[PDB]
């Protein structure tokens, strides 16, 4: 193939349009949503406050206090696995973390 | 130890 060495697959990239659709239903200003919008989302997700804060702590890898469609998709993926009866590692492995926040010099 | 919490779910 092209690389072989680096053949990484972002798990969220396979079910991103769904969390993306949910992202648009929260009214995204300048392409992001504020804490309020993702808050009400996590509010009715029926997850504990602690988990919600932890998911946010993983989602905003960009650290801009706002959630882009990338970051919200990450959050929704964590919430989805929660709903599916799983736990989120509370950590950002190389297959959870969006390459959009990897700046190399 | 307090730090600038930027998490709107906890605030503190």
């Amino acid at each position: 193939g092209p690389l072989g060495s680096d053949d990484v697959e972002w798990v969220v990239g396979k079910d991103k349009p769904t969390y993306d659709e949910i992202f648009y239903t929260l009214s995204p200003v300048n392409g992001k949503i504020t804490g309020a919008n993702a808050k009400k989302e996590m509010v009715k997700s029926k997850l504990p406050n602690t988990v919600l804060g932890k998911i946010w702590k993983l989602a905003d890898v960009d650290k801009d206090g706002l959630l882009d469609d990338e970051e919200f998709a990450l959050a929704n993926h964590l919430i989805k696995v929660k709903l599916e009866g799983h736990e989120l590692p509370a950590d950002l492995p190389p297959h959870l973390v969006p390459p959009s926040k990897r700046r190399h010099e | 130890f307090n730090y600038e919490s930027t998490n709107p779910f906890t605030a503190k």
